[PDB]
């Protein structure tokens, strides 16, 4: 799975 | 708001032997929303413990599911799936044919 | 031949009775591997096939701070688009979001997927170039705009040409036992006489892995495709698959009809007849 370190990524 | 009907398909794992060990599937897929509830019925009744695969969809966003049992088909018993959706009026019993 | 690895999220939320519902999947080709459930008791990503169970605790630490976090992104963005939507706040609502990678019989790269839904329906998707995106309307613009300035997409392109297929090689060796093989399907016919003039035949294939198969009836050689009632493919519970075909016909000629059998653990496509 995505390491989602980011949520450069919320809509 | 789209809502799509489940399709559904009552079958066993293995061809029927009567008197033998096998599994009893439903699989509804191609609905939405994803709030079901599919039962299994022995004769008209609810079987318990039931299981069901993990929430998963298809390229088109419907989803889809795999319920199923353990059961040893006999003549004497009739087997359906009962499934409730929301794009239903009432619930749709689907008896289980040996060859379909 | 080609795998590919597969990761399906849900979010649905739920006014009221409390906290969004959160379901995930992962997929190598038709095998599911793994599982999480907001509303199940571990709070953990889950082992779901024998051959992911070989990694330790680090595999499983990261898999599920990767999959909380994504349950709580989906969590704030489920009430940005009720509000993109000007939806009431009494609604239940679904995110879907799915990628994944194709990988080649040499495990080479050949495509990556990004894609997000709303109510059943597109809503963002990234391209075939991994650096655009495409909106399905107007509240998909607003997110395609944010993504832009965030650079989402080099985050995506980056995920899906190096962690996800190394990690799809990975699978297809430690898992090679389950994941590589072919299982042909296991063909038998049926008939089913509807009056004293016609009657069904039914083409069964069962037992079969990969989910990949065809099915085509054929009068005196002519495919048949006005007649052949094709059932969607079905699991069997086992980690195979089946599926039938059948045809109507007039009482006396079933043996000009022959169903063809295409499968990928066949040498070559089988045919029958009754």
């Amino acid at each position: 799975t995505m390491v989602m370190e980011l949520i450069r990524m919320i809509k | 708001m789209i809502q799509r009907t489940p399709k559904i398909q009552v079958y066993s794992r293995h061809p029927a032997e009567n008197g033998k060990s096998n599994f009893l599937n439903c699989y509804v897929s191609g609905f939405h929303p994803s709030d079901i509830e599919v039962d299994l019925l022995k004769n008209g009744e609810r079987i318990e413990k039931v299981e069901h695969s993990d929430l998963s969809f298809s390229k088109d966003w419907s989803f889809y599911l795999l319920y199923y049992t353990e059961f040893t088909p006999t003549e004497k018993d009739e087997y359906a799936c009962r499934v409730n959706h929301v794009t239903l009026s009432q619930p749709k019993i689907v008896k289980w044919d040996r060859d379909m | 031949g080609s795998h590919s690895m597969r990761y399906f999220y849900t979010s649905v939320s739920r006014p009221g009775r409390g906290e969004p519902r959160f379901i995930a999947v992962g997929y190598v080709d038709d095998t599911q591997f793994v599982r999480f459930d907001s509303d199940a008791a571990s709070q953990r990503m889950e082992p779901r096939a024998p051959w992911i169970e070989q990694e330790g605790p680090e595999y499983w630490d990261q898999e599920t701070r990767n999959v909380k976090a994504q349950s709580q992104t989906d969590r704030v963005d489920l009430g940005t688009l009720r509000g993109y939507y000007n939806q009431s706040e009494d609604g239940s609502h679904t995110i879907q979001i799915m990628y994944g990678c194709d990988v080649g019989p040499d495990g080479r790269f050949l495509r990556g997927y990004r894609q997000d839904a709303y109510d059943g329906k597109d809503y963002i998707a990234l391209n075939e170039d991994l650096r655009s995106w495409t909106a399905a309307d107007m509240a998909a613009q607003i997110t395609k705009r944010k993504w832009e300035a965030a650079h989402a997409a080099e985050q995506q392109r980056a995920y899906l040409e190096g962690r996800c297929v190394e990690w799809l090689r990975r699978y297809l060796e430690n898992g090679k036992e389950t994941l590589q093989r072919t299982d042909p399907p296991k063909t038998h016919m049926t008939h089913h006489p509807i009056s004293d003039h016609e009657a069904t035949l039914r083409c069964w294939a069962l037992g079969f892995y990969p989910a990949e198969i065809t099915l085509t009836w054929q009068r005196d050689g002519e495919d048949q495709t006005q007649d052949t009632e094709l059932v969607e493919t079905r699991p069997a519970g086992d980690g195979t698959f089946q599926k039938w075909a059948a045809v109507v016909v007039p009482s006396g000629e079933e043996q000009r009809y022959t169903c063809h059998v295409q499968h990928e653990g066949l040498p070559k496509p089988l045919t029958l007849r009754w």
